[PDB]
């Protein structure tokens, strides 16, 4: 047959980099290395991404690029009694797509409101403001910042949501800004990587420019050195505790992509001879490269707050949406010229967001359009119909308690429920379907096999590094809490449903199969245990 | 170290069928794709057919493609090539290689096995000794020959007193003529060795069961 | 298909000193994919230099090679006796994968005369019906030589055999066999047979002779 293919090798190098590299480069790497003993995290970072990570990202790549099509079909035509796995995999990227353009849409929300010269985050003395409002961060909860307020009760209006039960009123300035993300979501992704691999092209590289950019003005800053001290200056006591090399192996897992069937589509379209492991050792040293780069954009203007503006690094030195809406944004007030930073700042943020939700939206669509033709001679009529659903639903989110809904979905949608999906994947392909097809498949697209380097880490380490995830992920389990609001019992197993909802495909999708195909169980076994190639 | 043997193969009439073997030993085999490369007479390399590692990835030439299969044995590591409707310019020896990296090219090579594809039938040699004139017996040296004609298929086996005597030897190779082999062989020696001492000529075809030795008297 | 051509077809070169070959491609190949064989005389190939310039086990550093897109060479710095075997390159980013057409490396050695040899019937092939008279010239160079036959004081010029011998691995010369069958009538209808070996050594040619009598 003909399947569509990049119209250029960067097109697909770009898609690959611009889903990779996103917030979690920014708001949670730098963390991590100031949490746990600066560069000596470095250490169980690196040692997670060379024996867990780059294995499971170069598996996706060429499991996609070999088999031309989608997460439901590749898994279908590769161990059919694991059909399933693209089944659970395609409707968690389905799930995440409810929440994770939240964080487009307000980042696009404080673009639009940057457009003055007297940045409203900065003061203490507006209506929406509290008698505990702070200058700047500290280290009691009931006296919170003047960044803080401004995103608390202004933009988010969180204040007058009593829990996940009290949404409250719509912000159609919210509402609107996402409907903007989901329109640019539209024209990029309708028709197909002809137009959609362009898009990366801004998307993917206009943050380097702005990391550029404020990486010069930060460490510029009086009090840059201090940060960067704090960033890397090492500490090896940490490396003998078990809980950092657990925060190295879900960063890396993280940071990367695999088995949310994004790799697979994006692969998918490529040349079945092109040098996919060329491309993955690139690709992954990319996106490694930029949280280590934005670490010193972030702590070079951390130490500039602790030096100049008197406060203590511990205080600053936080992770997710609150260092990008609250902590940063604080210091570029104080900046000369600030009006110009913020604007920059906060498009980085929306285009760090747009190509990872780009390569989500089209896992599912791939995987669809591969197994249900009637949507992909009507692509343009299939995305209208699935962003206008996912805007309906994401009113929600754009209610006064619209961050009680995320946080729920950013707990449940696809924590655990990927984990186990991407360990049968590591199975299904190492021991199902085996090592021996797979590198046979891979010399006949690159001219040469895997090393048995990468044989040993699909077929042992994989699996283990996934477990020692959700083991220790399930050890410090505690449930649903924000700040001092604790979720209902009834909300708490509405995430179980939705964590479940996809894994359960995987043994449900395999009875349903061992109920249609007729024989002996080990004829049946068989039968669903040799692939479409075969 | 790795070694790689090629059996079967001979002489077949045009259309016939004919399967070719190659042993490997000294490396897992299942873990190599291997491939069948050619060499016509006329000394010119041909690669034939390539399969993978398992077995599934399978590439023939556009000359060969239809009438021969390549086959695998990851058992007894065994490589197999079916011929079937064979013609005249398949005649070659056939080479059995080992290369699973194509950056790498073919790191191992058996020693090939002959395929000669002719309507000509096998004949038996006809072993003339070459003794010299009966003119002055000059010179230091001597030089006595061995004539064997009118033989198919190649090859056949010629040695010097059972192979005892090497120096001084020219087996000039075989030319084919009318569907013949013809090949001489020349032998230089002292005069004082000749005819004190016995020269003679060994020659071997198989192919006709022939074993024939001729003495080389100075009649 | 990628045809691959290889030039000079035939070279001959002095020990030590510097030769170089080429394959010319017909259609681009990678760097990565593309390698030399050596194959000695009545032996099988073995692998010599793999992706352009990487040299295979046991080959010594004398060895170079260089190239890219349609055009490679092989280079050997200092050249060595053992160096004396035909060389072929082959590409392996395309199917079908394809060999050039050899470069057939000899050595260059000081010019000698044959030394020729001539035999009549032996009475064993007259009984058969056949007469076929033979001539040797043996140990000889360059490659290049020239037979002539002559029944009686006539030149016959059809019904003959020349083979060739590979250069000798140890004196670097070559050796020839000619050989003229006749009907055992027209062989007795005459009685002098003469072969005469025209080489670059000597000007006027080699002759030897003998009667069918004596
Ligand atoms: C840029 C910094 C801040 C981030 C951490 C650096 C990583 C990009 C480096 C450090 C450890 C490296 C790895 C070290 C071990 C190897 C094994 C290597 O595979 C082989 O050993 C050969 C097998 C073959 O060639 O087939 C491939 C690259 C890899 C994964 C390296 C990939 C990249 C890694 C993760
Ligand atoms: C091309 C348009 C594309 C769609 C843009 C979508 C923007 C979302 C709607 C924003 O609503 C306005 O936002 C302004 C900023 O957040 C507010 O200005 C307030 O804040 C400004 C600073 O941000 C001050 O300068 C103003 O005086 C003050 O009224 C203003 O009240 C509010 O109604
Ligand atoms: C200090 C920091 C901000 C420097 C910025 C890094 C920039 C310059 C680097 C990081 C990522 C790199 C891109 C990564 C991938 C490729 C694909 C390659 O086929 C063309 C170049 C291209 C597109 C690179 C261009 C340069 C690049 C954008
Ligand atoms: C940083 N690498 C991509 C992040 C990844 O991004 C996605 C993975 C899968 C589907 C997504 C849909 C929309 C947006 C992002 C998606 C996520 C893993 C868990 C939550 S988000
Ligand atoms: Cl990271
Ligand atoms: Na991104
Ligand atoms: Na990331």
């Amino acid at each position: 047959d003909e399947r569509e293919t990049w119209s250029g090798k960067v097109d697909f190098l770009l898609s690959v980099i611009g889903f990779a590299v996103d917030l979690a480069n920014v708001w949670r790497f730098p963390y991590l290395c100031y949490k746990n003993g600066g560069g000596a995290f470095l250490v169980p970072y690196g040692i997670m991404l060379a024996v867990g990570g780059i294995p499971l990202f170069y598996m996706e790549l060429a499991l996609g690029q070999h088999n031309r099509k989608g997460a439901i079909t590749c898994w279908g035509r590769l161990v059919p009694l694991f059909k399933g796995i693209g089944y659970a995999v395609v409707l968690i990227a389905f799930y995440v797509g409810f929440y994770y353009n939240v964080i487009i849409a307000w980042s696009l929300r404080f673009f639009f409101a940057s457009f003055t010269n007297s940045l409203p985050w900065t003061s203490c003395n507006n209506i929406w403001n509290t008698p505990n409002c702070r200058p700047f961060e500290g280290h009691v909860e009931g006296f919170q910042s003047a960044a803080s307020e401004y995103f608390n009760r202004y933009i988010l209006e969180l204040n007058r949501s009593e829990g996940i039960h009290d949404l409250g009123a719509i912000k159609w300035d919210m509402a609107l800004c996402l409907l903007i993300v989901y329109l640019i979501c539209y024209f990029s992704l309708w028709k197909g990587i002809s137009t959609s691999g362009k898009v990366v092209w801004f998307t993917a590289l206009f943050p380097y420019a702005v990391l550029l950019i404020l990486l010069i003005r930060g460490l510029t800053l009086p009090g840059s050195f201090l940060g960067i001290q704090y960033y890397l200056t090492p500490n090896f006591s940490a490396i003998y505790k078990a809980e950092v090399w657990v925060d190295a192996a879900t960063q890396v897992f993280f940071s990367l992509g695999p088995g949310f069937g994004v790799l697979l589509a994006y692969a998918s379209y490529n040349k079945y001879h092109n040098n996919v492991y060329k491309d993955a050792l690139l690709t992954s040293f990319i996106n490694s490269a930029t949280s280590f780069i934005a670490g010193f954009v972030i702590f070079s203007v951390l130490g500039y707050m602790a030096h100049t503006l008197g406060v203590r690094i511990e205080d600053v030195a936080t992770e997710g949406p609150g260092l990008v809406f609250v902590v940063y944004p604080a210091a570029i007030a104080t900046m000369p010229a600030s009006t110009f930073w913020a604007l920059i700042f906060f498009m980085m943020l929306a285009t760090l967001g747009l190509d990872s939700s780009f390569g989500g939206m089209e896992a599912i669509i791939t995987a669809l359009s591969d197994e249900f033709p009637k949507i992909k001679r009507n692509r343009e009529l299939f995305v209208a119909g699935l962003f206008s659903l996912y805007f309906v639903v994401g009113l929600a989110s754009c209610t006064q308690g619209g961050f009680y809904f995320f946080h729920l979905l950013d707990r449940y949608a696809a924590g655990y429920s990927i984990l186990v999906a991407v360990f049968f994947e590591a199975i299904a392909v190492s021991w199902i379907y085996g090592t021996n097809r797979f590198s046979e498949d891979i010399r006949d697209m690159i001219g040469f096999p895997p090393g048995r380097y990468w044989q040993v880490c699909w077929r042992f380490v994989a699996p283990i590094f996934l477990l020692f995830i959700t083991v220790y992920g399930l050890i410090g389990y505690e449930p649903l809490t924000y700040a001092d609001y604790v979720y209902p019992s009834w909300a708490n197993a509405l995430g179980w449903c939705i964590a479940g909802s996809s894994v359960v495909m995987i043994p449900a999708v395999a009875i349903f199969k061992l109920l249609s195909t007729p024989g002996s169980l080990r004829q049946r076994f068989t039968i669903l245990t040799t692939p479409w190639r075969d | 170290e790795v070694q790689l043997v090629e059996s079967g193969g001979g002489l077949v009439k045009p259309g016939g069928s004919l399967k070719l073997s190659c042993a490997a030993s000294g490396f897992t085999f299942s873990s190599y794709a291997m491939s069948w490369v050619r060499q016509s007479p006329e000394k010119r390399l041909e690669w034939v057919a390539e399969i993978s590692s398992g077995g599934r990835y399978i590439y023939y030439s556009d000359t060969v493609t239809g009438r021969f299969t390549i086959s695998r044995d990851n058992a007894r590591n065994i490589l197999h090539l079916e011929m079937s409707s064979l013609r005249s310019e398949d005649t070659a020896m056939y080479y059995c290689a080992r290369g699973e990296v194509r950056q790498r090219g073919f790191d191992y090579w058996g020693q090939g096995t002959t395929l000669t594809v002719s309507s000509a039938k096998t004949t038996a040699p006809s072993v003339y000794p070459l003794a010299p004139v009966c003119g002055d017996t000059t010179g230091s040296s001597v030089t006595l020959g061995c004539l064997v004609k009118g033989y198919f298929p190649e090859p056949v086996t010629l040695t010097w007193n059972s192979g005892s005597l090497s120096s001084g030897v020219h087996t000039f190779p075989a030319v084919l003529q009318s569907d013949l082999y013809t090949l001489s062989s020349s032998v230089t020696v002292t005069s004082s060795t000749w005819p004190s001492q016995s020269i003679t000529c060994n020659v071997a075809h198989p192919a006709s069961s022939t074993k024939v030795d001729k003495k080389i008297e100075p009649r | 298909e990628n045809v691959l051509t290889q030039s000079p077809a035939i070279m001959s070169t002095s020990p030590g000193e510097k030769v170089t070959m080429t394959c010319r491609a017909s259609s681009s190949v990678g760097s990565s994919y593309l390698h030399w064989y050596q194959q000695k005389s009545g032996a099988s190939p073995k692998l010599w230099i793999y992706s352009t310039s990487n040299l295979a086990s046991g080959v010594p550093a004398r060895f170079s090679g260089s190239g890219s897109g349609t055009s490679y060479s092989l280079t050997i710095s200092s050249v060595e006796a053992e160096d004396a075997a035909t060389y072929y390159c082959q590409q392996f980013s395309g199917y079908p994968l394809t060999f050039g057409s050899g470069t057939k490396l000899e050595m260059k050695r000081a010019d000698a005369a044959p030394t020729v040899s001539i035999f009549p019937p032996s009475s064993e092939q007259l009984t058969s019906g056949g007469a076929s008279v033979v001539c040797f010239l043996n140990n000889f160079y360059p490659k290049d030589i020239n037979v002539k036959w002559k029944i009686d004081g006539s030149e016959r010029q059809n019904g003959v055999l020349n083979s060739w011998t590979d250069q000798d691995s140890k004196d670097s010369t070559y050796s020839m066999s000619s050989t003229l069958t006749l009907t055992k009538d027209e062989y007795e209808r005459h009685n002098s047979y003469t072969c005469e070996a025209t080489h670059k050594t000597s000007t006027s040619p080699i002759v030897k002779s003998f009667n069918r009598n004596e």
